[PDB]
Parts: C-alpha cells; structure tokens; sequence
C-alpha cells in the first residue's frame, strides 16, 4: 500500500512468523479490489 | 479531372430584442440551416462585421 | 459445434503475444511476466502489464527510465497461438507503479481506452430541440471519438 | 488516565507519544489470551458534540484559535488576510468545522503531543536524512498519475451590485517536487479545458481567489505519492523533508512527509514514512458530517 | 447508549433456548465484564460432528436512519443530475408559446449567455380568471426554486432588489411608509405616522385622505 | 458536496425573527435570528423577496421588529439566506376571520387604515381610523364620501 | 469480532480444517482495517 | 464470484502457485461478508 | 550595463454609493489593470491617502 492507513498491528504466536506474511498479502489484495470498483 | 463544389450565398434580416440599442455581430458567426438527407446539419458563416 | 472442444486455429501448445507502442514492438530484452485485459457493459475498458525490473547492485530501474511506458503514449496488445495473433486491446498509457519487496522487484503499467477523456471535467450546458440520440452523439464527438 | 510512550536503543530513549486512555479490549482463543489498550491525543475532545454559533468580525485564524482554546488545548496558527463580518457554525463538531474552514485557505493541520499547529506546506527546509534503495530501504511503494494535473483553475460567484458574474483565476505556485516530469506536461495530455469552481451565492473576491489557489496547490502536492519503510529513528514526523535516492529518475529527489507509522515488536523498531498528499477534500471523502 | 456500554461475543456448546431477548450469566472473565448480560443476537453452526452457538451481547449505539443505505429514492428520481437549494436568475421572455403562463429565465451559474428555460410563476393570489398579477420586466432579477430538485421544473418565487435596482421607499427602523409604485410613476402610498392615504398620477391628478388635516382633497 | 463543500450545509426551510431593518452596506437586507441555531444573538443579514420589484418600482412592505418569517437558503449555504414571506399564529392573529365561504379580503395596516373587498355584497370600502371614508356599494346602488 | 454479522459459513474439503483457521483470520483483520478508517 | 469486477491479476514468485489458491479464497469470503451486511 | 524599467502613472475618478457621506481611501490600495501576452494580470497601487 502507498498509505499507512491500511497497516495492522503485528501479533505472533509462540506455538513451538510464516503465517504473518500470508495474512498481510490477503489484506493487500482485498483493498485493491475495493478501490478499483469506484473507477468509472 | 472532375470539378469541385461552390458554396451558396444568403441574406438575413435581423431583429434586436427589447432592451438593447446597438450591437455588433462579428465575422464567422455560425448560422443554422437544417439537416440534409444524411441527417447532419447545414452551416452558413456570416461574411463581414456588422 | 458438438466436437467437445474449443475451436482454435492452431494447437494450444504455445501462447505468443506482441506489445506495440506508438506503432512498433518493444525490444525483446524486456520480460513481461503477466498480461490482463478487461471489458464490460457500461464501463471504460482497461489493461495491465507486469514487467520485471530493478537492480539493487546498480541502484536503478532501466525500463522505468525508458520512453516506452510514459503516460500519454499509445498502446496496442495482440495475442494468439503459434504466432497466429489477433488484437485484443487498444488505448493510452496512464500510470506507472514500482514495487519492491525482500526478494522481488517489478514494474506495473496501466492503460485505458480513449473514452477516459469523457470523465475528467464537470460541465454546464443548455440543449435545445434535440432527441436523446442527438445529444449522445454530440457528447461523444466533442472528444474526437 | 494519561499515558506517555518512550523508545530507543540501549536505553537511549526518546518520547514518541502522549495522550489519554480511551478503550480496553479482551480476546480469547483456543490457545491465546490477551489485553489490548487504546489511546488518543487530547484533540479527541473536539470530536464529541455538535454545536451552533454566530461569529462576528473575525478572520479565519481568529476563529480557528477560539475553537481550539475552548477545549484547553495549546495552539499555533498561521494568520490570514481576510476578515468575515459574520460566519455561521451549524449542528457540527468543532473538529469538523475547523477542517472545512482550514482547507478553504490552503492550510494543513498538524497535531502533536497536545499542541495543534496550523500551517502552509513547507517544501524549503533541509532534509533530515537520506534513504537509499541499494543500502537502507526495506520496502517501497510509489505511484505517478497524469489525471491529477490541471492546466488552470477559475472560480465563480454572483455579483449583485453589478448584475453579472464574478470570476477569479488562480496563480500557479510552481511547487518544487521530486521526479523529472513537469506537472505542466502531464496537465495537457487529456483535456486542456479549465476547471471551474462554482458557487451560486454572493462571495467576496478575497475568498474566491484563495479557493482557486488552494485547489491548485493541493493537486500539485498529489503529483507523486508513496511509502518508504526503514530502520526507526525518533525524528521523522509529518511535516518534514527526506531525501530519496536510487529508485529511478522518475521518483528521485526531496520528498515531503505527510504521515508516520512506528511499529515495535519481536526485537526491532521500524518506521513507515508516507509522502505526498491525497487530492480529495474533507467535505468530499468523510461521512456523517451532517445530520 | 447505556445498553452499548459493554459489548461482546461468547461461543459455547449448542442448546435450543438461547434467542435474542434473553439473559445469560457470565463468569470468570474479570470484574470489568462479569455479571448478567442481555442477548441481542444468535448464530447456530452445525457441521462435522458438532453443534455450537455464538451468543452476542450488548447493543450497537447507531440508529437505523444513520447506518442503513438506500432508504430514500435518488435525487430528481435518478433521471438527471439534481440541483439543490435556491438559485438566482434573469428574465428574458414573457410570451409562452404553449399557453401555460410560463416565463423564460436564465440561470447564470449554469450559463449566462443563452436564452434560458420556461419557468412557472407563483402569485400571492390566483385562480380561474382572478388574482393579483404583476410580471417582471425583461432583465429583472428573480429567485427560483425547483420541483423535486429537477433543473427543468423551475418555479419563480419572487423578485429581488439591489444597489443596481434600488427600492423606491427608503429603509428605516420606524417603518412609517408603505405602498405601490409602478413603471410610469403612478403611486399609492400609505403613511402610518400621519394616517394618510394618497393616490397620485405623474401629472398631478390626485386624491388624498388626511387625518392630520381632517380633510379630503380631490 | 452540499454548499460547495466549503461549509456545513443547512437543508429545508427554517423559521426566523426580525431584529434590524437598516442595512449598513446598502443592499436592502434585513437582519434575522434563526432560533434553531441561536435565539439570543443578533442574527445575520438576509435578502428579502417582494411580489413586485424593479428599478425604482414595486410593492414594498417590510416586517416589524420581532415579526416571524420563513427563510430559504441559496445553495444550502447558511449565509445566503432569503426571506420568502411572513407568518401568522395565535400570538399574532390574522385580522380577517377564516371561513370556507371566503367572502372577505383586503389590506389593514398598523395604524388602522383599511381597504376591504366584500365579495358577497360587491362592496369596496376605504377607511381611515377617525372616520374618513369612501364606499362603493352595489347592494345599495350608491357611492358615499 | 464482537458481532455475529461478520461470520461466514464453514465448508471443508475431503482432500485425502487447517486451511479453515487461516481464512478466518484474514477476514478478521480486513474488517478491522475498514472500521479504523472511519475514525476521525 | 458471479462478477468479473472482483478478480485480481495473478503474480507468482519463483522461490525455488500453492499460495495463489489460498489468497484467492480469502478475497472471495471477505466480499461475501460485505454484501450480506447490506441486506435488510 | 543595460538600463532598467520605469513604471507608468494614471488618474482615476471615483463615485460614492448612495447611502454614505464621507470616507477615506487608504494609501497602497491595489487596483486591477488587465493582462499580458503571457495572460498574467497587471496591478496598480495608490500613491497617497485621500
């Protein structure tokens, strides 16, 4: 994103940060789809 | 070769509105002339400043 | 067609494409990773190109610095099988974006059709003894379309 | 309760945030249980109640100071040339009213540690540091878009004394920005017609001229936009300049910072710096301003 | 607002009795949240061997009229761009080609050069062959409203004065003088201070009723 | 956006009170309070609409101080207010009693000067407060001065 | 979420419920980003 | 989705398309949650 | 070196509005003057208070 408005706070789980990178990609592609729908 | 087109000439009688005394109409003012067979409109341009 | 398949002119073994800018092909050194084209009723058509670029050891982006993907240029995209290409999209370049990640560096180029000219300025006007279709033609011809 | 947050390396700490605690949230999952605490600055006091008021012979900057001091906040506001004879606030909050009036004059609002500062953009100061693609950048995003540039802007209103329209043309500030393509090359690409700002009532010349100028300035500052991520320091704040290098001739140069995000976790402190402005106005993008 | 004080979700093994409008007892989550809670919503999920229920408590402080969309129909029935508020226009033509007693008016914030559109005029009194009729002169300034905010359903509501078109009776907080004055100079004036009614034409023909004299003059 | 995006807008029509008839800048404005905003201060300058107006002509009546009026707003801007008319209420009674027969119409001023039209009897009567009158009466077939 | 308005129906695939927990986390973080943007 | 308005362009990483199918499922379930909230 | 520019001088006549009797015009008041082959606008300033 080109905006700091769309970043989320990072919380990891001590289960023993691969899953942190996958969730961050899904938030990026959703908000690009929502922005393209308001184009003429 | 074939010969080209020549444009036609008209005279117009104008009338002013109630609140104006003198006015100037510039050269090149577009006048509206109807539509041809094709449906596009005819245009005539005034010749001198009046 | 009851053949059970989709009719193409050639085998579907090899997909080819061409990108033309202002009448000619972009040089075969540029690697195009992905192409997308969309069209829909009551919307203006668009396209996207993804080009690999950028080198941390040089400190630059050579494709971005070129005059090929500059806003305002005309673009044409053709595609087909085994070089049997056909035109899919025509339009104008509007945007250029760069993206850098830990192990990735790309260039994204966006374009739209010419109809985009009709979406930029608010206007005010009186119309007179016209049908709706005379008005629609006027609005379009004003932009050279 | 009042909260203060400090951070640094090897106990060399510095203050990052001051404010007040507002919310408390709990979350429970199969193998997780946490508490989340939220806080905001004191400026939040200006967003809670709708008001109604008549103002008299004040400039916009006298009004802005009054709205702020009513909540016990500290203020530093740039002056203006125009003076109104009456102005009406109706069924809106102080924060929203302040934002509408401030944009109309080309001003930006900076809130920091209890102080509200209202100033014009400053693109002339020295860069704080240099951030380089091949040496210090972790992440980078940038965009250029030709549809945001204008060839000229004019404003209109009714002149009742003369019985005609009043027209004012803006002035091109020629802002100095990054990259190597002029705003004037982009503006002519699709439509060379002027932008017209219309109001149907009676306006003063001073107001119409500032409106046209604010519109034009804000669009030039939206020419190039993006995000730069790097190792954290305590000095990058909205309203500063950084030097950007190694990302191509289209984007290289001095950039104006419009936003900052500090993230501290799992052994490190990083900062996301935002540059460039969003061309949209408060009155266009925000919801629920009116009843 | 008080019912929005504490809000949340509780997930547990399903039973058929929890429905919106019931109370549950919540324990073991700290003094800040423990106690009796009012249920405002329920979600039943049945799959892969089990039945669970998500119970929602507390209300959302927002009202229906604030949060829901499309309650009302789009401006000017969605058929055209709408025009809000009242606008000022100029009179260009008083003779209506289709007999509806309309007048043609330009609106300068749209276009101040062309002829304008046909508008209906409101009068203080009107009916079938009756009423009080005055019409604006060509180039007079008027105030215009719009039916259903449609730019082509304009109505003239009244005429305006300005320094370019002065009011014949000088303003005063005493407000002693009222009346009618036409284009040609015929007057009818009411003077409250002196209780005088005077009717007079431009070349001296007059009738006066004067209580400060106790007389009638023709 | 409402009121050009420059200020909070005010929708619909509102009711106000008259506080001052002398306009310091010569535009023939009147100062009006709007109670739903503030019912204690002086108010703002508004333009007045008349049934007939032009260059040195028209029908002129102005509200008295503390009269109640109905106010509209140009482009929904709170400082482009226009007075559209005056209102009656039980606190300010209408001098002519209502009836579905609607026989009586006319003008009555502050000092008591009347001009009344009686349709039922076809009578026009003009009269001042201390007995000076002119009457045209078709139910008598006479004229009295 | 503190609202039952935002839950989705659970459909699994017999491909032989780890992937069910990852998709549910991505819907949770998107809707928190959309709510924070309407703050003043 | 029953609409081509909501598809995103596919970019893969040469890290040596399993992760492409997971991100596409998360965009699908978010936009169904947003559509259901506007129901009466 | 080359010689520099000299500004020009004008006189203007004023008219007061109907409801005022006497006023003061400030020194240095800006007056509107026109445009150039660039399209920019000319300005004239008042010399003395009157």
């Amino acid at each position: 994103p080109i905006e700091i408005k769309e970043l989320h706070i990072k919380i990891t789980v001590d289960d023993s940060e691969d899953k942190q990178q996958l969730v961050a990609q899904c938030v990026e592609q959703v908000l690009d789809v929502l922005k393209s729908q308001k184009e003429r | 070769e074939k010969q080209a087109l020549s444009p036609d000439h008209v005279f117009l009688i104008f009338e002013l509105a109630k609140n104006v005394s003198q006015e100037k109409l510039d050269e090149g003012t577009e006048v509206d002339g109807g539509k041809d067979d094709t449906g596009k409109k005819n245009t005539y341009l005034t010749s001198f400043e009046t | 067609n009851n053949s059970g398949t989709i009719e193409t002119s050639q085998s579907v073994d090899r997909v080819t494409h061409k990108i033309l800018i202002d009448g000619s092909e972009i040089p075969g050194t540029y690697q195009v990773k992905s192409i997308q084209v969309t069209k829909e009723v009551n919307r203006i058509p668009t396209a996207r190109l993804v080009i690999l670029d950028g080198d941390a050891a040089e400190r630059d982006f050579k494709v971005s610095n070129s005059d090929h993907f500059v806003p305002g240029k005309e673009i044409e995209i053709t595609v087909g099988y085994h070089s049997d290409d056909e035109t899919i999209f025509k339009g104008v370049v509007i945007r250029q974006n760069l993206k850098i990640r830990n192990n990735q560096s790309i260039l994204i180029v966006e374009s739209r059709d010419m109809a985009v000219k009709m979406t930029l300025r608010r206007k005010s006007k009186y119309f007179y003894e016209l049908s709706d279709s005379d008005i629609l033609e006027e609005l379009i011809s004003n932009h050279g379309l | 309760k009042e909260i203060e947050i400090t951070v640094g390396y090897h106990s060399d700490d510095e203050t990052i945030f001051k404010g007040v605690v507002i919310r408390q949230n709990l979350k429970i999952r199969n193998n997780q249980s946490i508490l989340i605490v939220e806080s905001r600055d004191m400026a939040v006091k200006m967003t809670l109640r709708r008001k109604s008021k008549y103002f008299y012979e004040l400039s916009d900057s006298d009004i802005l100071e009054e709205l702020i001091s009513n909540h016990g906040l500290e203020a530093d506001v740039a002056s203006t040339e125009n003076q109104h004879t009456e102005l009406v606030q109706y069924d809106v909050t102080d924060w929203d009213f302040m934002m509408l009036r401030l944009q109309a004059n080309g001003l930006l609002c900076l809130v920091d540690d209890g102080k509200v500062s209202i100033q014009k953009p400053d693109l002339s100061s020295e860069a704080l540091e240099t951030v380089t693609f091949g040496a210090t950048i972790l992440e980078f995003d940038a965009e250029m878009d030709a549809r945001n540039q204008l060839p000229k802007v004019v404003s209109q209103a009714w002149n009742m004394s003369d019985q005609e329209l009043l027209e004012k043309e803006g002035v091109d500030p020629s802002l100095e920005t990054n990259g190597n393509i002029s705003s004037s090359d982009l503006a002519s690409l699709f439509d060379q017609e002027e932008e017209v700002l219309r109001h149907g009532g009676s306006k003063k010349d001073g107001s119409l001229q500032e409106w046209a100028n604010a519109k034009w300035t804000f669009q030039q500052l939206a020419k190039t936009r993006g995000r730069i991520k790097f190792q954290g320091i305590p000095t990058v704040k909205p309203g500063v300049n950084l030097l950007l290098e190694g990302v191509g001739d289209r984007f290289n140069g001095k950039v104006f910072i419009t936003g900052v995000n500090h993230q501290i976790s799992e052994g490190n402190w990083t900062v996301d710096a935002q540059f460039g402005l969003n061309p949209e106005w408060f009155s266009e993008s925000e919801s629920n301003i009116h009843t | 607002q008080q019912l929005a004080k504490t809000r949340g979700r509780i997930k547990f093994q399903g039973i058929p009795t929890v429905k919106p409008g019931v109370n549950l007892l919540l324990e073991g989550v700290g003094d800040r949240f423990n106690g009796k809670v009012f249920i405002t919503g329920v979600n039943h999920q049945i799959s892969e061997g089990n039945w669970t229920v998500d119970a929602q408590f507390g209300l959302n402080p927002e009202w229906f009229s604030e949060s829901e969309s499309n309650i009302h129909t789009p401006p000017a029935a969605g058929l055209t761009a709408a025009i809000s508020g009242l606008h000022v226009g100029l009179v260009t033509d008083l003779e209506d080609p289709d007999g509806e007693d309309r007048i043609k008016v330009k609106i300068p914030i749209i276009n101040n050069e062309e002829e304008g559109v046909w508008c209906r005029q409101a009068f203080p009194d009107a009916g079938n062959e009756r009423g009080i009729t005055f019409r604006p002169e060509i180039e007079d300034e008027v105030i215009v409203g719009f039916i259903n905010e449609d730019p082509n359903d304009a109505v003239v509501l009244g005429m305006l004065h300005s320094s370019a078109n002065p009011n014949p009776i000088e303003a005063s907080n005493d407000n002693h003088e009222k009346g009618i004055q036409t284009r040609s100079g015929i007057k009818m004036i009411f003077n409250d201070e002196k209780s005088i009614l005077q009717i007079e034409t431009p070349t001296g023909n007059l009738v006066t009723l004067d209580d400060d004299a106790g007389s009638i003059t023709i």
